[PDB]
């Protein structure tokens, strides 16, 4: 009921991946987040400047 | 505690002094196997797994099983 | 029957938080690029001034 | 695919056929061959014609340069059609396949002849002249379609799992195509986020330094037969030559503009014969379009400026990533109300597991301020 | 509750390990067991630490069920084979396995005689084969 | 790796558990078993094998 | 097309000896599949009571082999060698004297290179037969 | 999606693990089970009865020459060999019968 976890890790094992830790890719998406809304007003202020300019 | 190399695992406190201190104990609710729990003799009141079967009476059959594996050619020898 | 399952059983855990993650990324790029645009239209000052002009005034 | 009896009497049935059918191509196909080599040692740079050596900086093994030892024939039209380079890409295929089992036959004799009863018992690994009408065709096709979907996520994994593992993105950019290139198919992905890709791993591994496994799995999702392996530098060349004459085609494409013009079928083939269009898809011509003018967009401005295409292991990956179909779950969701372990109802719980029971249960705070009072009190009399 | 497993934990202390990024933590301050949210985790501490989760009855708002369309993927191919059929393939292998491996240790351990016995009362002492047989011409 | 189990504080405690049990059993053997010894291989009936010195393990050897 | 390379091509039912197999891995699961039983490279777990009771049972199948089985061998080998050098001579005894015989090899066992040598070496002037005997 | 450890059964899983994965250690396998066999596969009748026994060659009943015997007489005997012949007691037959009726 999780497939692509188990297609991965299947795979990435059958190719020599015997690893369990991806540091490296971790620390790509340790920080994602979803936004708080006042962050999301900035981003919709930034983009409405770009798009006027 | 240990015995012999086998060690007791013990849970490690999550709750801080605070927290703890207001904590309400009931051992109304508790179990009765574990009432008055002692870290160090959990499992006192633990029952038996067969009623009246002590540790010594297991011992001593493992003794007199010895004793029959060392003895019985003595009273019943057989020939080559 | 051991080793293999035991190292896929091993990395399950990293690549769920992991695709977890990317899902997160995946809606957080959707909803930043929601940009209200507000159209402008012909004010219609104009259109009465154009109309006056026509009556000859 | 598995082997049948049914493919088997449709072999055996098209033997002689297929065979004189493929010496048929192999003659015209050795004609346009002809052609493109003379031309190719004609008007060919220097490097190219001279075979340059370039060798990895580890080991100093030489493999072939995508810069220099491949070309892009840019004035090929005059002297090959697009037809012609689409046949000769076809003959190429069931040439290969057809010299490994004659190899086999040589090699063992007449004992190869059972080994040729499982060959014929599957569309994997026979021409596609060995089918005379449609439905033959279209179960070949389904066929090669199969063992693609079955090699290319392993080599996607592979190239992945190796550059996650020992190297990370420079920049947001990067980042995004790089989680962007190995999408899977039911997403479209945008070539211009993903292409940067292509430098970043051009950083990391060139086509030059590709690795014999990831080569054979790559050589396995393109059909292209695999035993022996051998050398890397073989397997290697076919690869070069067979993805040269499909930028030489796309390049005469591109500036002739023939996809538009270009029918179903005919879109469909070229299509397939990127690895971008299943056959199993059902792919109508808008699909086919977008597909191509994603590839044609992929393969960048600098393509039809000096004939130089991106990275041919990132190009590999994006193109077989049509392939890596969604990871497949059947079975209503009411089946999650079961239950696992009921056949362990019976025996119960231990003195340990009602002890953890009880101490990590609803009751654990209590359990918890307990034993630390009591700990404490034993302590304070101790000293 | 029940007395079932849950997700293998190796013996690890998820709260050290290299990891653990991966592992929820609860407001307890104690990583989770498994990519799953647990609310009473806890820590037990032999020459060792390791994490444990005891499961407990506990009501979760459940989501009405969506529709087939949604989540199924109908991508199946013959060569697939879920986690679920495989786990009953092996477990009636293995089973067979044991019994085949219990008759075999019965046997040896206990009615197997070894061979080159020095009053020759038990076991082989031994004997040529591959022999010729009828081939005059050989001697 | 011994991490955790059920562990007795004492002897009386290894009837709470039938894994203890047996290996409390285990345990009586093998204590036991050198008693029997004592007494069977020291007994005053005991004798000497008179032909002890026409074989031995060691000619052989050697 | 005459075997199957895939396992997916199955061979039985899946309710196939399902309740036997059920309580075999019911057997399996309740005490290795616990968080304190961690393998070290699958050959030392963590759960005590596993140790404490295989141990004895691979300890007491082992010395049955060994007692029935091979030490036997040089049992015989020194009743027949003392007793005449052939099984006939051997079983012309009584079952009483063949104990006798044994105990005694047992004792020479226990002694080892920890005892009194006179068990094999006759002292001058010694009455009992010596090696020259059935010669 | 497809894995040989996971789909391809164990005797095809065994062939791809010691063709495409260790096929260089299965080729000195086999180099040194070929040298085993053929440089470390006998053991003469001396050293059997030195250390091919337990404990000790039983020479009370000595099984190798019973072995031996079984042996020659079933080649003998499927053979059809004449053991009478010159060849293998050096005399003519009538020799061998003058020599038994003087012994
Ligand atoms: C009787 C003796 C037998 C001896 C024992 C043999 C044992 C078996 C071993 C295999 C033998 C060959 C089997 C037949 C193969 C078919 C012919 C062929 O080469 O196909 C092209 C094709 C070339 O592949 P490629 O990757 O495209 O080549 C890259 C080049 O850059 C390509 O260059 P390019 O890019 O410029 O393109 C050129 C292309 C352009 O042309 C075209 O595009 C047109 C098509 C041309 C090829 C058509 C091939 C058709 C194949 C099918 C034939 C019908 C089969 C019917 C079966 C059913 C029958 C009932 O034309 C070519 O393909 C030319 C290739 C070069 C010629 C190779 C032949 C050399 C040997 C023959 C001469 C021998 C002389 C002996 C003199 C003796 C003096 C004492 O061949 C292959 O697919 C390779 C073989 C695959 C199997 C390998 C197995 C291992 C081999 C190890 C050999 C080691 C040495 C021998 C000792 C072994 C001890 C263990
Ligand atoms: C008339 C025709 C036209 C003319 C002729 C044309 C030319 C024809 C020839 C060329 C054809 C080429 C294409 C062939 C394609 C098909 C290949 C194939 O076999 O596919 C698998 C094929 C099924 O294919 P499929 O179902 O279509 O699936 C294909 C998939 O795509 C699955 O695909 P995949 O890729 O996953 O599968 C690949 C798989 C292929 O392999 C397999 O799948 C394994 C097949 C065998 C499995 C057997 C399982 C059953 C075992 C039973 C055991 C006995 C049971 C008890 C019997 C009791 C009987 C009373 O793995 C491999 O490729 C491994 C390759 C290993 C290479 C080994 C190289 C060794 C080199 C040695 C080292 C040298 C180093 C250098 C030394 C240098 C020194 C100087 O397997 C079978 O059909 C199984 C047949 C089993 C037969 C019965 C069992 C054996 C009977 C033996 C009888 C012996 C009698 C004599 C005894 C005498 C005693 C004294
Ligand atoms: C639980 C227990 C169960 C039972 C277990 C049984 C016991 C097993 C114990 C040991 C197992 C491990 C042994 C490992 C040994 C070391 C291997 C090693 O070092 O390999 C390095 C290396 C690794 O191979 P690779 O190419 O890198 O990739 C291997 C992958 O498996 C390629 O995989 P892929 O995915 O990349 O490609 C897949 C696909 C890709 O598709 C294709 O490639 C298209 C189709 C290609 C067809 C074949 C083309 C061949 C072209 C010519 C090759 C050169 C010939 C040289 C001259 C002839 C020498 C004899 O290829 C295939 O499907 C190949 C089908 C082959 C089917 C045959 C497999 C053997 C089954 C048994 C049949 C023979 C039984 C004999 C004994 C009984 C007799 C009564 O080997 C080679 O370079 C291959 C050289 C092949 C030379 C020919 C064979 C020499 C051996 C003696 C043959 C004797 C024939 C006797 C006939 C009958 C006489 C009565
Ligand atoms: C049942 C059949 C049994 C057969 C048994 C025979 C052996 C197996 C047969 C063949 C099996 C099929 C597969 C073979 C391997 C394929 C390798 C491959 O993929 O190559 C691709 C490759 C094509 O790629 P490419 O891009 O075109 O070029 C490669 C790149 O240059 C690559 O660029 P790169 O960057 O890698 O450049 C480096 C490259 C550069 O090399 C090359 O690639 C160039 C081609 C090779 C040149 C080799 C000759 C070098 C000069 C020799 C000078 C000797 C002077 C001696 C004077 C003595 C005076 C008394 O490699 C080297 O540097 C290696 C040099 C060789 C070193 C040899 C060291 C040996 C040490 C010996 C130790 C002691 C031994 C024991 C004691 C002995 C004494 C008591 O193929 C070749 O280049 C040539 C392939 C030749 C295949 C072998 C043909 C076999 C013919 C057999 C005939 C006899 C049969 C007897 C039968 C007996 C009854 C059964
Ligand atoms: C129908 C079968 C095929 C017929 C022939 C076909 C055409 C020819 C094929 C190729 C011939 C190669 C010739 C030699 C090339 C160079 C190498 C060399 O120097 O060879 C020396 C020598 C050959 O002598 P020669 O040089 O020809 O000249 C004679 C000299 O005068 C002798 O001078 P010497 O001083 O060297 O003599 C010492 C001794 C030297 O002999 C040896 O050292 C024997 C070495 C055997 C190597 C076996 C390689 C494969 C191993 C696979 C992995 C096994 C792992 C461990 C498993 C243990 C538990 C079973 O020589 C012999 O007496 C040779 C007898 C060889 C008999 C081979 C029988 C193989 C049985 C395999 C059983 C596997 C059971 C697996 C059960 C699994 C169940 C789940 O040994 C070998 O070549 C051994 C390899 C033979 C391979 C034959 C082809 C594959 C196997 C087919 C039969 C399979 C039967 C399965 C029965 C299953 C029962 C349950
Ligand atoms: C890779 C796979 C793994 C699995 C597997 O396959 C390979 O592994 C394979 C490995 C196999 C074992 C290998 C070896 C034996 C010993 C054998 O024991 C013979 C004992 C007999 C030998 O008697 C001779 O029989 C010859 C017959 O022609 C005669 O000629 C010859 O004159 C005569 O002496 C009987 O011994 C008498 O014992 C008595 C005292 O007790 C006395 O009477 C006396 O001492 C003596 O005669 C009994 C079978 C067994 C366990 C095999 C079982 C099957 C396997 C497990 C296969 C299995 C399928
Ligand atoms: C190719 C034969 C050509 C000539 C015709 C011979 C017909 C003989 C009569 C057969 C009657 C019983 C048939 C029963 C069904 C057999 C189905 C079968 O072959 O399945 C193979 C099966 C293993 O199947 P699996 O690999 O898991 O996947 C199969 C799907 N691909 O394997 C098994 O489970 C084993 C099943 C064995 C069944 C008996 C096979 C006997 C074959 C004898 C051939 C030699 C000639 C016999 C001539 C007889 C004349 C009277």
């Amino acid at each position: 009921w999780c497939p692509e976890v188990r297609d991965r890790a299947e795979l990435e094992v059958d190719i020599t991946g015997w690893q369990w830790w991806s540091p490296l890719e971790e620390r790509r998406l340790l920080p994602v987040r979803l936004r708080s809304v006042n962050e999301v007003r900035e981003i919709m202020s930034k983009t409405q400047a770009k798009k006027s300019a | 505690y240990n015995m012999l190399v086998f060690r007791d695992p013990k849970r490690r406190p999550q709750l801080s002094e605070e927290e703890r201190a207001k904590v309400v104990v009931n051992q109304a609710e508790w179990p009765e196997e574990f009432k008055d729990f002692d870290p160090d003799d959990p499992y006192k009141n633990s029952p038996e797994i067969i009623k009246g079967m002590s540790s010594w009476n297991l011992f001593l059959w493992g003794v007199e099983c010895a004793f029959i594996y060392q003895f019985y050619e003595l009273v019943f020898p057989k020939s080559i | 029957d051991i080793m293999v399952p035991s190292f896929v059983y091993n990395k399950l855990p990293v690549i769920h938080f992991l695709q977890e993650k990317r899902a997160e990324q995946k809606l957080r790029r959707v909803l930043d690029e929601t940009y209200t645009e507000w159209t402008e239209e012909l004010d219609q000052a104009h259109v009465t001034d154009a109309i006056t002009r026509s009556l000859n005034i | 695919m598995q082997g049948s009896w049914s493919v088997l009497k449709k072999n055996c049935s098209n033997f002689f056929p297929g065979l004189l059918a493929f010496a048929q191509q192999t003659q015209e196909a050795y004609g346009i061959w002809l052609r493109i080599y003379n031309r190719q040692q004609k008007y060919g740079p220097t490097d190219f014609v001279e075979q340059s050596e370039t060798f990895s900086p580890d080991y100093h093994k030489r493999f072939h340069s995508q810069d220099k030892n491949m070309w892009v024939d840019k004035e090929l039209c005059t002297e090959v059609s697009q037809k012609e380079v689409a046949r000769l890409m076809t003959y190429k295929l069931d040439m290969w396949r057809m010299a490994h089992c004659a190899g086999a036959l040589l090699a063992t004799g007449g004992y190869a002849i059972p080994f040729g009863l499982f060959w014929l018992a599957n569309d994997t690994w026979v021409p596609s002249s060995f089918n005379l009408t449609g439905e033959e065709l279209r179960a070949w096709r389904e066929a090669q379609d199969l063992y693609r979907y079955r090699s290319a996520p392993s080599y996607l994994t592979d190239t992945k799992w190796h550059f996650d593992f020992h190297a990370y993105p420079w920049n947001e950019t990067q980042e995004r195509a790089w989680d962007d290139l190995f999408e899977k198919n039911d997403v479209r992905r945008d070539p211009k986020v993903v292409r940067p890709a292509a430098e970043m791993y051009d950083g990391f591994i060139k086509f030059e330094l590709i690795r014999r496994k990831s080569l054979r799995h790559l050589c396995r999702s393109m059909n292209i037969p695999t035993f022996p392996m051998l050398a890397r530098l073989c397997n290697g060349t076919r690869v070069r030559d067979y993805w040269n004459l499909a930028w030489c085609e796309d390049y005469m494409v591109i500036t002739q503009r023939l996809h538009e013009s270009m029918t179903d079928e005919e879109l469909y083939d070229y299509a397939w014969r990127r690895y971008l269009a299943p056959y199993d898809k059902n792919l109508n011509r808008e699909q086919l379009m977008e597909r191509v003018e994603d590839y044609f967009e992929f393969l960048g401005p600098d393509f039809v400026a000096h004939g130089k295409a991106p990275n041919l292991v990132i190009l590999t990956n994006y193109v077989l990533g049509y392939y890596n179909d969604p990871a497949y779950l059947e079975g209503d969701i009411s089946e999650l109300d079961k239950n696992d372990y009921d056949h362990l109802a019976s025996w119960g719980k231990d003195a340990f597991l009602r002890r953890l029971e009880f101490e990590n249960g609803p009751l654990r705070d209590q359990v918890e301020a307990h034993t630390q009072r009591l700990l404490a009190e034993r302590a304070a009399i101790a000293k | 509750v029940g007395n079932g497993p849950t997700f293998s934990t190796g013996g690890e202390c998820m709260n050290t390990c290299d990891i653990q990024n991966a592992f929820p933590m609860n407001d307890r301050g104690v990583r989770s067991s498994s990519p799953f949210q647990e609310p009473n985790t806890a820590i037990y501490d032999s020459y060792l630490a390791w994490t444990y989760f005891q499961p407990m009855d506990v009501h979760i708002e459940k989501l009405p069920a969506p529709e087939a369309k949604y989540y199924q993927r109908h991508t199946k191919k013959p060569w697939d084979v879920s986690s679920t059929e495989l786990t009953e393939i092996q477990s009636r292998k293995k089973y067979f396995q044991t019994l085949g491996y219990l008759v075999a240790f019965i046997y040896l351990y206990f009615l197997m005689p070894k061979e080159k016995s020095f009053s020759g009362l038990s076991g082989p002492d031994g004997h040529w084969i591959m022999l010729p047989k009828g081939r005059p011409e050989l001697f | 790796m011994l991490l955790g189990g059920f562990v007795p504080r004492r002897f009386s405690q290894f009837n709470r558990d039938p894994c203890w049990m047996f290996f409390i059993f285990s345990v009586g053997f093998w204590l036991g078993e050198y008693p029997a010894m004592m007494i069977k291989y020291n007994a005053r009936d005991l004798v000497y094998d008179p032909h002890r010195y026409v074989w031995s393990h060691h000619d052989d050897h050697h | 097309v005459l075997f199957s390379t895939y396992r997916s091509s199955r061979l039985v039912s899946k309710e196939f000896l399902h309740g036997p197999v059920m309580r075999f891995r019911a057997l399996g699961e309740y005490y290795f599949q616990r968080a304190w039983n961690g393998t070290l490279n699958w050959a030392l777990p963590g759960e005590y009571r596993l140790y404490a009771v295989m141990i004895p049972f691979i300890y007491f199948y082992h010395r049955w082999h060994n007692d029935h089985t091979l030490d036997r061998d040089h049992v015989e080998k020194a009743m027949i060698m003392r007793w005449g050098g052939t099984l006939e001579d051997v079983r012309k005894l009584s079952a009483k004297d063949q104990l006798r015989v044994r105990c005694f090899t047992d004792i020479e066992k226990l002694y080892s290179a920890y005892g009194p040598k006179d068990t094999y070496l006759q002292p001058p002037g010694d009455t009992l037969p010596g090696k020259d005997f059935y010669r | 999606v497809y894995t040989r450890w996971k789909c391809d059964r164990l005797p095809v899983f065994q062939l791809k693990l010691f063709t495409q994965e260790y096929p260089m250690h299965a080729a000195v396998g086999i180099f040194t089970i070929i040298f085993l066999w053929k440089h470390m596969s006998h053991c003469s009748e001396e050293t059997e009865r030195k250390y091919g026994w337990w404990a000790g060659y039983p020479y009370w009943r000595d099984p190798i020459a019973r072995r031996n015997e079984t042996k020659y007489k079933q080649m003998i005997i499927n053979n059809d060999v004449d053991i009478t012949h010159p060849k293998w007691t050096g005399c003519s037959v009538e020799q061998l019968e003058e020599l038994s009726r003087v012994v």
